[PDB]
């Protein structure tokens, strides 16, 4: 039976009738045929509710020929994206200068008018010598030293502590908004490559992890693990060019590597393997709820998956 | 080989390339080999006799080198005998089995523009020669040449701008830019050019030859004198320059 | 909704619904001729050899024509020249095979060059837009010299996109970066419409070659399909994102395709009420600028030019990319096909024009 | 068969396996069968004290009924295809 | 409301989008504001992209670097506001023309160049 | 008839409950003819008397596989 | 499978406790072990030269 079923195969294959390595052409007559039962007037149902009618010289009741037409122009929501407004650099200047000065006098008033806290001398490795507003600074040398490499450190030690506090504080703020930020998409730029092949885990890794870090609305489809297959990425228009350029420019899909399996490690040498991209568009809406990476054993099975998204287009049989 | 030239002695030269023959069997897989030697053996036996060759061609360099210098050779032959649609078609060949190679493409577009007059074709060829491979200059080149040979010279600014535009450091372009200047459509815009082409060429050798030349048609002839002594101190081992200088010097 | 009227329309209209009609009716007949005497086999042998054959297209002559780059390049009727409009606003005429120049007209338009139509009736009194702000209409004399305009026909306030002739040859559509799309009397030169349906200008128009629907792509990515005669509409945006640079109709009918900016050639409007579409294609990595499709005279064929430097081509059923033209070394605004054969006439911003033989 | 499939679908996968007797053992997925049997490639520790009296043991074979989980991430496993398999099956 | 000879004006994403390569630009000097200075950009060829202000009055004073750009083949658009574009170039005083210049070794070369395909989209 | 009850509670939170008490809490996105069951974004607790005392053990996988084998009652929360 | 364990030593571990080192000589699809050279893992306790281990049993079994 398996053998009949094979003959049969290979007899399909010389010449096939319709076959779904490209969709099929041939247009069914019945369909047509009902469509015109449908119809009834020997026109098509754009000019059927003209339905066989004649008024003076040919006219219409139904749908009138005296009335133009001038139906509501639909606005599109244009997304208010509030401008950056720059500033020049002399206007920056001057916005540092006085917010700077306007400190300096609250510090000084809450010095002067207020002495609620204390200004000391700043001292250093080269002031040291010369400071003598504190105390022991001949006195009690090594003290003295102590005192004011101490200082210096602290000095050091706070603008680093600082740092690392600024540091905390964004890194706490950063996972928060985050979360915070579920913006409206308007548009989404997509980008749908294909392969030869795939038999390498590292692309397989860099296909997914990227992915997962650049919000990269999408999928990865394949044929029979070493077959020919497709990606569909999709989202904003700089994670999209990232992806582009990791495929096209940082993979190498012509490398040869090791697959890793209980039998025995097996070498890949494949110079044939190639990569291309096909589309580099923008769709109207981004029906890939996340990058859903797959593998199928026949074409039909992929297309269908594909037509999961209501889209089959992105694949092209070559 | 050519010292032998120098001499001039063709029998005893054709003896000397017989002998070589002989002892050549034995270099299977050797690096810049028969592809040179047979060139060589090419333009020995044009400088006498030209059908002979042919028989050598068809039969060598279809087996070890398949090289696109030798389908030039060819040409060049077919053109000095005449028969320009047999020249045409072996160009078409070389084409198809290998792209790479902007000289052969070059050489078919001068035989469909300058040969027959229709360019149209020729810009055809050229443009199809682009698009096979976008990673060289020279294609490039060689279309905005064969735009200055006929009368139109917007195209080929426009063309030397996008070439730049692509790659702006390929001293080429830069060159045949700064030729169209010289022609005298601004006849301004000029020096400031030729300062930017230098900044891009990082003074190339050959921008210099370039716009010495150019000084050398507008007529200030020291200014000229000067710009091919830096050429020349740039890198001297390149020739045009030399003649130029000479030039100059007469 | 606002509905007020005009007796110039009202004379055409109904002669337009006659002959739309009566044509559409044919057309039918036809198609159900063909469904009845077609077979699997010999039938879709033709197809792939045709396919084949448009994917051996390769680029034979590139004729180069002026200063700024080539907006429009449009077949002739009798399909022996082609015209070609640049930007600079001049109209060059080449006899296509060869692809020499017959004359120049930069006195033409001020302003770029929009569209260049031929007329449908044999008798070569071409159309051309611009962004000048007037169609010219131009008696073509192969021997007398090259053109002379007839007439001249100021509706829009804004550039022009695009200009059709009406299957039938009484009728001028233009469309335009104002609101609005505009259908002309031939004869007269003087207008009747004005659909001021989009947000945005109508950016292209198309009519079906039956006579009966016209589709206007917005630059909204509003694509309305206008019934002339009722002023009423079977409209989906819900093709494109970006604008409607280009719509055609397969002559058949049948459908319509509209090209975007977004790249996507959507072919919708089918027998099919839901009207979803058979299948969106992706046509050019960058934008595409025009669509075609060739069953006057031939079979159904798409083919269009992107900004992508691309032309490519799409059976009519499957919808493929049934095989990519490099040939231009830049953009490619416009295109034509050869009614009869495999020969495409298309041009750019190389500033040329070029055939694929 | 449509949870064989899905076995099968996650070939070459580093998993954590719990079995009945308390033992939770890492591992890569190479083979799968029928009765939804896992041999892992590369055994690997997880706990301390769960993990069994193991080390140069490097291929294993689980016996399909002895696992309590499979412990995937959300990261490694299908779900709404699953689902409706499950409605085209009766 | 916005000219209609100013064509193409961009859209607002976009417009934002060629304002931050023209402030990159202008940090990185590799940019020339000014609708002379556009010209003779223009005029070398270094000129990658022009910038043009729609709300120019009187427009015209513009209106021949569109064609400039047309005949050498530099895209180009007029975005909405002069103010916002001066002050983008580094200019509390409103601009009309910037040309973001060309230089292959730019940091910014590669924003520059989806700037530039973002113009040549909008142009047909 | 009761397989096809259980699809109706697909693609939302559920509570599960197995053999050694061992409650399993997430959402059902898989079962089948021996119901094997496959959670997301799920939450464990482990009921465990030790030491004549009660005490809870939480183990936290975002997601889960179940043999059929350990189950005993599926419901909602 | 159990076909690339056969002729080879291999760690079996039970359902109630147990682990055994022994030579696995033949397997069936009910995961009923023929085994030879038997031994424990903890204990290192020869238990017989060849036995019989049933599939309901066996926890886990490891190549070595």
């Amino acid at each position: 039976l398996l053998d009949l079923s094979k003959f049969k195969i290979y007899y399909d294959n010389n010449h096939g009738y319709e076959w779904w390595d490209t969709a099929y052409l041939d247009e069914k007559g019945e369909l047509m045929e009902k469509y015109d039962m449908n119809g009834t007037s020997p026109a098509e149902e754009k000019l059927a509710e003209d339905i066989d009618e004649v008024d003076d010289d040919d006219d219409d009741e139904h749908p009138s020929i005296r009335y133009v037409a001038h139906p509501l122009p639909e606005k599109i929501n244009e997304a208010k994206v509030s401008i950056k407004a720059y500033l020049t650099q002399h206007e920056r200047k001057r916005l540092r200068r006085n917010r700077r000065k306007m400190a300096r006098e609250a510090r000084e008033i809450k010095i002067k008018l207020g002495l609620l806290p204390k200004p000391e001398p700043k001292v250093k490795l080269s002031n040291m010598m010369s400071v003598f507003e504190n105390d022991q600074n001949i006195t009690d040398p090594t003290a003295w030293e102590k005192v004011v490499k101490d200082q210096v450190d602290l000095r050091k030690r706070k603008h680093l502590e600082e740092n690392e506090r600024r540091h905390e504080d964004a890194i706490k703020r950063r996972k928060e908004a985050v979360n915070m930020n579920v913006e409206k998409p308007t548009v989404y730029h997509c980008k749908v490559f294909q392969f030869k092949n795939l038999q390498n885990p590292k692309i397989r890794f860099k296909l997914k992890m990227n992915s997962k870090e650049l919000s990269l609305k999408g999928l990865c489809l394949r044929i029979r693990d070493d077959g020919p297959g497709i990606i569909i990425v999709v989202g904003n228009e700089k994670s999209c060019k990232f992806y582009e350029n990791l495929v096209m420019k940082r993979i190498k899909w012509n490398e040869d590597f090791e697959l890793h399996t209980n039998t025995g490690d097996i070498k890949m040498d494949m110079h044939n393997n190639s990569i291309s991209k096909t589309w580099e568009g923008y769709l109207q809406d981004c029906k890939f709820k996340g990058w859903f990476m797959k593998v199928c054993n026949d074409q039909d099975s992929l297309l269908r998956t594909l037509g999961q998204f209501d889209s089959e287009h992105f694949y092209s049989p070559v | 080989i050519k010292l032998l030239g120098r001499s001039l002695q063709l029998d005893e030269l054709r003896d000397f390339f017989q002998q070589t023959f002989s002892s050549l069997e034995d270099f299977k897989i050797s690096g810049t080999e028969r592809l040179y030697y047979k060139y060589v053996n090419f333009l020995r036996y044009q400088d006498l006799n030209e059908e002979a060759i042919k028989f050598l061609n068809e039969r060598c360099l279809k087996s070890f080198p398949i090289c696109h210098k030798f389908f030039l050779q060819l040409g060049q032959i077919y053109h000095s005998m005449g028969n320009i649609e047999m020249s045409r078609e072996t160009y078409l060949s070389g084409t198809r089995l290998v792209p790479n190679c902007p000289l052969l493409w070059v050489s078919l577009s001068k035989i469909d523009e300058i040969d027959l007059k229709n360019p149209v074709r020729a810009r055809s060829i050229l443009d199809r020669g682009l698009l096979k491979n976008p990673d060289d200059v020279l294609f490039y080149i060689a279309k905005i040449q064969m735009e200055i040979r006929l009368g139109n010279l917007d195209q080929a600014e426009l063309l030397v701008t996008q070439a730049l535009q692509k790659f702006p450091s390929n001293a080429l372009l830069w060159v045949e830019q700064i030729k169209l200047f010289k022609h005298g459509n601004k006849s301004s815009l000029k020096k400031t050019i030729f300062q930017d082409a230098l900044r891009r060429t990082q003074n190339d050798h050959r921008v210099l030859l370039e716009i010495g030349v150019s000084f050398y048609a507008e007529a200030q002839y020291e200014t000229s004198l000067k710009w091919l002594e830096r050429a020349l101190k740039k890198c001297s081992r390149y020739g045009d320059t030399w003649v130029w200088l000479f030039r100059t010097y007469a | 909704f606002f509905t007020p009227a005009t007796s110039e329309l009202i004379f055409a209209r109904r002669f337009l619904i006659n002959y739309s009609l009566e044509r559409s009716r044919k057309r039918l007949q036809k198609e159900m001729e063909r469904h009845q005497k077609f077979n699997t086999r010999q039938e879709l042998l033709s197809r792939r050899t045709e396919l084949q054959r448009m994917a051996n297209l390769e680029l034979a002559g590139s004729q180069l024509v002026s200063t700024k780059p080539i907006s429009a390049v449009s077949l002739s009727t009798d399909d022996m020249v082609v015209a070609t409009g640049s930007w600079a606003g001049d109209l060059q005429v080449l006899n296509s095979q060869t692809l020499q120049p017959l004359t120049q007209k930069l006195d033409s338009h001020v302003g770029k060059i929009g569209a260049i139509d031929w007329h449908p009736d044999s008798n070569n009194q071409m159309i051309s837009c611009a962004e000048d702000g007037l169609i010219k209409n131009f008696q073509y004399s192969n021997e007398e010299g090259g053109l002379r305009l007839l007439g001249d026909l100021v509706g829009h306030e804004r550039r022009i996109s695009d200009v059709k002739y009406h299957p039938s040859g009484k009728f001028i559509g233009s469309a335009s970066h104002d609101m609005t799309w505009r259908l002309w009397d031939a004869s007269t030169h003087q207008e009747l419409l004005l659909q001021e349906g989009h947000d945005k200008g109508v950016f292209s128009l198309s009519f079906q070659c039956d006579g009966s629907l016209v589709c206007s792509g917005g630059m909204d990515s509003l694509s309305m399909l206008w019934d002339i005669r009722s002023g009423s509409k079977v409209m989906t945006l819900a093709g494109h994102s970006k604008p409607i640079y280009t719509v055609a109709w397969s002559p058949n009918g049948y459908q319509v395709a509209t090209g975007g900016g977004d790249g996507i050639i959507n072919v919708w409007d089918i027998r099919k009420r839901d009207e979803g579409q058979l299948n969106q294609i992706l046509a050019h990595r960058n934008i595409v600028t025009q669509v075609r499709f060739s069953k006057e005279d031939g079979g159904k064929k798409l083919v269009s030019c992107g900004y992508d430097n691309l032309i490519n081509v799409y059976s009519s059923d499957t919808w493929l990319k049934m095989g990519s033209l490099a040939g231009h070394t830049d953009k490619i605004i416009s295109l034509d096909i050869s009614n009869n054969s495999h020969f495409l006439v298309s041009g750019g911003w190389d500033r040329s024009i070029k055939l694929w033989n | 068969m449509l949870f064989f499939s899905f076995f099968k679908t996650l070939v070459d996968q580093e998993v954590v396996v719990e079995l009945k007797n308390d033992i939770e053992i890492k591992g890569t997925l190479q083979s799968v069968d029928q009765f939804l049997n896992l041999k892992l490639d590369n055994i690997s520790c997880t706990d301390e004290k769960k993990y069994p009296h193991l080390g140069s043991v490097r291929n294993i074979f689980i016996r399909g009924s002895t696992v309590r989980y499979v412990y995937l991430n959300k990261n490694m496993v299908d779900t709404n295809l699953l689902q409706d398999a499950t409605r085209r099956e009766v | 409301a916005p000219n209609p000879k100013a064509f193409p004006l961009a859209d607002a994403a976009l417009t934002q989008q060629i304002l931050d390569v023209v402030q990159q630009a202008a940090n990185l000097r590799q940019l020339k504001k000014g609708a002379n200075e556009a010209t003779k950009t223009l005029n070398r060829g270094i000129s990658e992209f022009i910038i043009m202000a729609a709300d120019c009055e009187p427009i015209e004073i513009l209106l021949h670097l569109p064609l400039l750009c047309e005949d050498k083949n530099v895209p180009y658009v007029f975005v909405p506001s002069r103010v916002a574009l001066g002050r983008a170039c580094g200019v509390s005083r409103p601009v009309i023309a910037a040309s973001i210049t060309t230089n292959d070794a730019s940091a910014i070369k590669t924003q520059i160049y989806a700037v530039k395909d973002k113009i040549e989209t909008l142009l047909i | 008839t009761p397989l096809d009850l259980l699809k109706l509670n697909l693609d939302e939170r559920v509570y599960i409950k197995l053999r050694g008490a061992r409650t399993l809490v997430g959402t059902l996105q898989a079962f089948d003819s021996h119901c094997n069951i496959v959670l997301s974004d799920a939450v464990e607790t482990i009921y465990q008397l030790n030491n004549e005392e009660l005490s809870e053990s939480e183990r936290r996988c975002e997601m889960v596989f179940i043999r059929g084998d350990t189950v005993t009652l599926i419901s909602t929360p | 499978t159990l076909k690339d364990y056969l002729n080879k030593r291999v760690v079996i571990i039970k359902v109630d406790g147990e682990c055994l080192i022994a030579s696995l000589n033949g397997f069936d699809k009910n995961t009923n072990l023929f085994i030879t050279n038997v031994f424990n893992r903890i204990s290192k306790e020869f238990i017989c030269k060849a036995q019989l281990l049933r599939g309901s049993e066996i926890a886990l079994v490891g190549l070595i």
